């Protein structure tokens, strides 16, 4: 679970305009019939926004048009953008329980 | 852990005054994602921006504007992350506090003349004698 656009210099930074992520294909997901990972983001304060339901994608991309036009308005009521980010991702069964526990940024 | 910054303010460390063109320095940008400068003029009636493709240089120089009107100048650095309706905005940009300067103005003759010594032998030279009203260096 790492963030491919993270700047060189200082891993916790992403150069650019959006956020591009990207994550290892869980194991032992071949006797599974189905496995959708649920991606967790925040804010600075813990909001619960952007709950995805992804199948079979080992990569997501957060929009700046995701992520200004969608949310920024919808929780500070106004366009004004948000920048510092969480990010938490785990596996779910199609038909049983999800992984141990969440991966961490 | 993951995070955005944009980028720092800037300091204008000066600026000179031309009567069409302007110097500004200014301090340099520390954020990788920086990807641009702008500027934010202020005719007093109306605000215009102005902003300069790429930050290799430390000036600027500011063209096009009203000879003898005083200007206000704030701008900053805008990663890639600001977009260009947040940039007009000026939301989250976080630019350097106004600085008020004077714009010279340009020179002016107040009267045009000629005059010369009448002479006994020869010819009296001729010479222009003309006012100004300029404040121009040379």
């Amino acid at each position: 679970f790492r963030v491919v656009n993270t700047a060189s210099g200082d891993v916790t930074e992403f150069v650019g305009p959006d956020v591009k992520l990207a994550w290892d294909k869980i194991p032992e997901e071949e006797i599974i019939p189905e496995i959708y990972y649920t991606l967790e983001i925040y804010d600075s304060q813990d909001r619960m926004l952007r709950s995805v339901r992804i199948e079979d994608v080992y990569t997501y991309d957060y929009l700046l048009t995701y992520n200004k036009a969608d949310f920024a308005l919808l929780n500070s009521g106004a366009l004004g953008i948000n920048r510092k980010l969480r990010f938490r991702i785990r596996a779910e069964g199609e038909n049983g329980e999800q992984s141990v526990g969440w991966a961490t940024i | 852990m993951i995070s955005n910054n944009a980028p720092a303010k800037m300091v204008l460390n000066s600026v000179l005054t031309g009567y069409t063109l302007a110097y500004i320095q200014h301090s340099i940008y520390s954020d990788y994602d920086v990807i641009g400068r702008s500027f934010w003029l202020k005719e007093g009636s109306n605000v215009t921006r102005r902003d300069f493709t790429g930050i290799d240089t430390f000036s600027v120089t500011i063209n096009n504007l009203k000879p003898t009107t005083t200007y206000e100048v704030q701008g900053a650095f805008y990663d890639s992350i600001i977009d260009s309706e947040l940039l007009n905005a000026q939301i989250g940009i976080n630019l350097s506090d106004k600085q008020t300067f004077k714009m010279k103005s340009a020179p002016r003759i107040t009267g045009a003349r000629c005059e010369s010594e009448p002479v006994d032998v020869g010819v009296g030279a001729p010479i222009v004698y003309i006012d100004t009203t300029g404040e121009a260096d040379y």
